[PDB]
């Protein structure tokens, strides 16, 4: 019934700019204030800014002030966010929120509004780095059980996938999260525990696929 | 304005769970709680302190007093695992303010111990004039570890990275930890050691040139 489909975000360089959009539908867009909230990878939620049902009132989070600008076009069911002089810090996920607008109105006592978001979207991803897309180097991690795998290191940007014997071997396989280097390059691993008695009779091939570079590395892992 | 929440809490299926969110005279503020499961989009569970949306089970309740407002979940189920954020609106700086968040860990598995495996610099990587020690901790529960590298007794922090626990296929947990050296540094020292700490215990493996 209610929906919120964010869009627009991509990979930007420190200093560049970007403008995010938000499509609403399933409710009177005009009767609601809207919110922009971000969330760093695996970090807490952070409030960026908001905008009243018309525009009478719009505030910016202390950090994003002087760099960001919010806007809306009620005639198109859309919310907008312009981001200038970008920083690596600003890299995160981004959600547009919906608020009922609730408030208590007094003409001689003062206007006091209440803000709570009762409708979230899934969001769009923003990455701000000065690195250039690059394929990954794949080194072999060789060994009543034993573990072996691949070391997919130095690549950009996300993501990269992995498999074994062309998806044939699945049992015991665990592809890890990607850590972030001090160079701005990603890295990870793919371990596969197997019976250390069936070695020398079965082959183990690490099939890597970095798609933002069209690379496909195949390493066979054997004992040392 | 500051909202301080606890990192994590743990409960058993049945027992109830508390979650603290406190700030000076917070009673003046209308608190709201959000449930964000891994991946999906956040969800309002409780607003205006007590008020609760339909669709949210009676097992949710709100409180607010002095310097601490609390969120209570009863008859805790499995599908209740998630992160919970308290939020309020400030008036003297027109700020919406969030809290650190809290992980809800519903124990439905017999806690187990880590399995550390330490890989040394591969034959190729060294020919590339590079060196990377890879620590691999697997099959543990719950997902909460503490890694530390050392070179010949003396501690080592410069140039380390570590992933965050992630649920395997058998529902157990696993992590990663990389240490980057130059071949010169890899030769000078006599041994490097990966040290994992899991709820008191300290399982450790070591590799040398």
């Amino acid at each position: 019934e209610v929906q919120l489909v964010e869009s627009g975000g991509n990979v930007v360089q420190p200093g560049g700019s970007l403008r995010l959009s938000c499509t609403a539908s399933g409710f009177s867009f005009d009767d609601s204030t809207m919110h922009w909230v971000r969330q760093a990878p695996g970090k807490g939620l952070q409030w960026v800014s908001l905008i009243s049902w018309n525009g009478g009132r719009t505030y910016y989070a202390d950090s994003v002030k002087g760099r960001f600008t919010i806007s809306r076009d009620n005639s198109k069911n859309s919310l907008y966010l312009q981001m200038n002089s970008l920083k690596t810090e600003d890299t995160a996920f981004y959600f547009c929120a919906k608020d009922k607008g609730d408030s208590d109105y007094d003409y001689n006592l003062g206007y006091s509004y209440f803000y709570y978001m009762d409708g979230w979207g899934k969001g769009t991803t923003v990455t701000v780095s000065s690195a250039s897309t690059k394929g990954p180097s794949v080194f072999p991690l060789a060994p009543g059980t034993a573990a072996l795998g691949c070391l997919v290191k130095d690549y950009f940007p996300e993501p990269v996938t992995v498999s074994w014997n062309s998806g044939a071997l699945t049992s015991g396989v665990h592809t890890f999260p990607a850590v972030l280097q001090s160079s701005g390059l990603y890295s990870l691993s793919s371990v596969v525990t197997v019976p250390s008695s069936s070695l020398g009779t079965q082959t183990y091939i690490c099939n890597v696929n970095h798609k933002p570079s069209n690379t496909k590395v195949d390493k066979r892992v054997e004992p040392k | 304005y500051v909202l301080t929440q606890p990192p994590s809490v743990s409960v058993a299926p049945g027992k109830t769970a508390r979650i603290t969110c406190g700030g000076n005279n917070i009673a003046n503020k209308n608190v709201h709680w959000y449930q964000q499961k891994p991946g999906q989009a956040p969800v309002l569970v409780i607003y205006y302190d007590d008020d609760r949306p339909s669709g949210i089970p009676d097992r949710f309740s709100g409180s607010n007093s002095g310097n601490t407002a609390t969120l209570t979940i009863s008859r805790v189920e499995a599908g209740d695992e998630a992160d919970y954020y308290c939020q309020v609106w400030d008036s003297n700086s027109d700020h919406v303010v969030f809290g650190g968040g809290t992980q809800l860990t519903v124990l439905g598995q017999p806690k187990a111990a880590p399995s550390v495996t330490l890989f040394p610099p591969s034959s190729e990587e060294l020919q590339a004039n590079k060196a990377t020690l890879v620590c691999l901790i697997s099959d543990f529960y719950p997902g909460a570890v503490t890694v530390a590298w050392k070179a010949d007794s003396s501690p080592v922090k410069a140039g380390v990275e570590t992933t965050t626990p992630s649920k395997q296929s058998n529902n157990k947990y696993a992590a990663s930890s990389y240490l980057s050296l130059t071949p010169e540094q890899w030769k000078s020292h006599r041994s490097y050691s990966c040290q994992v700490t899991h709820e008191g215990s300290t399982v450790e493996k070591t590799v040398a040139p």
